[PDB]
RNA sequence: UUGACCUCAAAUCAGGUAGGAGUACCCGCUGAACUUAAGCAUAUCAAUAAGCGGAGGAAAAGAAACCAACCGGGAUUGCCUUAGUAACGGCGAGUGAAGCGGCAAAAGCUCAAAUUUGAAAUCUGGUACCUUCGGUGCCCGAGUUGUAAUUUGGAGAGGG
RNA sequence: GUUCUUUGUAAAGUGCCUUCGAAGAGUCGAGUUGUUUGGGAAUGCAGCUCUAAGUGGGUGGUAAAUUCCAUCUAAAGCUAA
RNA sequence: UUGACAUUGUGAAGAGACAUAGAGGGUGUAGAAUAAGUGGGAGCUUCGGCGCCAGUGAAAUACCACUACCUUUAUAGUUUC
């Protein structure tokens, strides 16, 4: 990112020649793979949903996503987990009911 | 492998399928004893990540533990102190149900050096776990450069101390500024700063 | 995408059985409420002709009366102030200017209920006349919401070409998606049912 | 009818192992009161004594889901400094750390997650002899609801 | 130091390219109950209810939306001085 | 003791929203008349029925996208008690 070469500034640091080596294997622990993608949707058609996930999709198709994030946040945890949860259930509403 | 499948399957317990299988087996353990030997492990996927090899010396156990909290054993409610110190039903425990169950099966089979265990069932009155123990008596397990540490007296009753996973999470033997008070030997470290040490010379 | 189905491109030029020139509507899906703030109330500016012959009532004076007979409709002056005062409303909309705001005192008695006059809420008075004519006959789409969460407008024609009307519904997929308030729901570009006035509807 | 499989049994069958002691030093759970605040109810004492359970000669721990914001350091511990500070607190009495710097001391790793599948190649016990902490023939069973070989992110493997 | 069996159609190490590349779930977290603490919109820890994901998740000592950078890899274990 | 939730499930009736396609009726006086009612409309169509350049009102009809207000009007799946 390059520094200012001085004590402070928007870049508080020293102007040194960067080496930057090949990054670790501990960076792609969020990698899915064909092994997982496969089984994940396979066991999902076998297990399916639950009672909270049933009235969760009928909350979106009946009301909205602002209201469905307002339920799953008290149903689960963070607003970050709520964003991810609704993305999932919407690819099941569009790609199952229409496709 | 069946492990990759069985593993993610036991993560979606919120499904109607697992809750039927559960209802059957939970009643089954309920029609047994409080402590009894289980012939075959129900989760060889979770059992194998703990360290499971099918053969002589591998004792699987089932525990039917009660829940709730710890009611102080004072007759009538007899206390004697300060109100902040005078609690009764708002009393808990510094240990988890998991950890504690392992300790009771160890007072039973003391010739065995228990490994760990995992959650299997639970309704409301009881909680259920599937324990794993190893017997350092068999030459099969006595030798082998995989379990040698067990046969030594340094691994005699790991659950009684908390040298086990659940006990090391409760005992807080973790890295961090949040686990600073109890990094390793809460009391030793406590007593460490509570020590007034002076050299031959007073600086 | 827009390159596949008709939408406003190719496919529906084997479906029409009419002799006249009709304008097609484009239905979109955008969840909004019953209040007075959530919605896309703007003016989606199109580039090329929509051939919707909505005859005007352009009244200009001096050198603005001459630059009114090429791309625009009716050519009028400042003498035609007592022209449409009676009962005649043979104009979908009008268009005044800098020399017609002083003559905008006698063209107000018969244009109140509907309001097709030249006010200050929907752009009518301009000194650049032969510039805003390629925005009213070419059609700069008129919008104004009612009570529910759906909305139709206007693009162009289908008796022309393919890559000349693919830029007409291009600055519309980014115009009813921007003014569309932050008080809306899941996807501002979803359900697409494109019905003209005789044939079937194609979806994307 | 004969023979298995699953699960639960019986014996003075075989072969083993457990309890109790001690408890100076270490690892848990439970848990005080006195005292102080010139009273005393939070608080402090104290996360102490006793009590209950577990070890060894040290013991526990440990190779980061760490500490940092450096031109970043780099498992555990101990000592000097930090600093009696940051913070805590009838913001009261009081209580109360850490990274770093210096240094002693210094050690690394292995299991699940994979088709050995052109081959359960792996291991117990009996019994024969022996070179007897152990080697090897022969016979059962374990065990395929998964034992060797290989590989644990710092990678690394199927291929060439 | 002296001496006996060839370890072996054994294995280890490196160089180039391709495909890939699985890293522990009634756990994490959250609300709340209580407790310990230097921990202050909650320091850890246990209870009960809810109940996760994979360009993911933990943490950046003030809660939160929002767009980001750093930084590692829990939920298995073993080791002297 | 009282409420709440976990434990804690299978149905039946009765009221009942909803996702969905058809259908249906509302400004009483004028305009022979069925108006909160918008945009396209001179034609959609082997007819021509209305139209319509026309006309009246607070407001023009088949060609009607339904973008609608509305239906405790019939249902192909779930729902609160």
């Amino acid at each position: 990112t390059v520094k200012t070469g001085i004590a402070i500034g928007l870049n508080k640091g020293k102007k040194v020649t960067s080496m930057t080596p090949a990054p670790k294997i501990s960076y792609k622990k969020g990698a899915a793979s064909n092994r997982t993608k496969f089984v994940r949707s396979l066991v999902r058609e076998i297990a399916g949903l639950s009672p909270y996930e049933r009235r969760l999709i009928d909350l979106i198709r009946n009301s909205g996503e602002k209201r469905a994030r307002k339920v799953a946040k008290k149903r689960l945890g963070s607003f970050t987990r709520a964003k991810a949860k609704v993305e999932e259930m919407n690819n099941i509403i569009a790609a199952s009911r229409r496709h | 492998g069946a492990y990759k499948y069985l593993e993610e399957l036991q993560r979606k317990k919120q499904s109607d399928v697992l809750r039927f299988l559960q209802r059957v087996r939970v009643w089954e353990y309920r029609q047994k004893n409080v402590i009894h030997r289980a012939a075959r492990p129900t989760r060889p996927d979770k059992a194998r990540r703990l360290g499971y090899k099918a053969k002589q010396g591998f004792v699987i156990y089932r525990v039917r533990v009660r829940r709730g909290n710890r009611k102080r054993p004072v007759p009538k409610g007899a206390t004697y102190g300060k109100p902040t110190n005078q609690g009764v039903n708002e009393l808990k425990y510094q240990r988890s149900l998991r950890a504690t169950a392992e300790e009771r099966v160890g007072r039973r089979a003391a010739n065995l050096r228990v490994l760990n265990s995992y959650w299997v069932n639970q309704d409301s009155t009881y909680k259920y776990f599937e324990v794993i123990l190893v017997d350092p008596q068999h030459k099969a397990i006595r030798r082998d450069a995989r379990y040698n540490w067990i046969c030594d007296p340094v691994h005699k009753h790991r659950e009684a101390r908390g040298l086990t996973a659940t006990g090391k999470k409760s005992r807080g033997i973790n890295k961090g500024h949040k686990f600073n008070n109890t990094k390793a030997g809460r009391r030793k470290t406590w007593k460490r700063q509570n020590t007034l040490s002076l050299w031959r010379y007073r600086k | 995408v827009k390159e596949l189905l008709k939408y406003s491109n190719e496919t529906k030029k084997r479906n029409f059985l009419e002799t006249v020139e009709l304008q097609v509507g484009l239905k979109n899906y955008d969840p909004q409420r019953d209040k007075r703030f959530s919605g896309s109330l703007k003016l989606p500016n199109c580039p090329r002709p929509n051939m919707s012959i909505c005859i005007f009532g352009d009244a200009f004076d001096v050198d603005r009366a001459k630059s009114c007979g090429v791309d625009a409709m009716s050519v009028d002056d400042l003498k035609k102030l007592n022209k449409n005062k009676k009962l005649i409303k043979k104009l979908s909309k009008k268009y005044n200017a800098f020399i017609a705001s002083e003559v905008l005192i006698k063209q107000v008695p018969r244009l109140l209920g509907p309001q097709l006059s030249k006010a200050g809420k929907f752009p009518t008075p301009v000194s650049h006349n032969d510039d805003l004519y390629g925005k009213v006959t070419d059609v700069r789409s008129t919008i104004k919401f009612q009570l529910k969460k759906v909305l139709c407008l206007a693009v162009a024609v289908g008796n022309v070409e393919m890559e000349e009307d693919v830029l007409v519904n291009q600055i519309l997929m980014s115009v009813n998606f921007f003014v569309s308030l932050l008080k809306k729901n899941w996807q501002n570009v979803g359900s697409l049912v494109v019905k003209s006035s005789m044939g079937p509807a194609f979806r994307l």
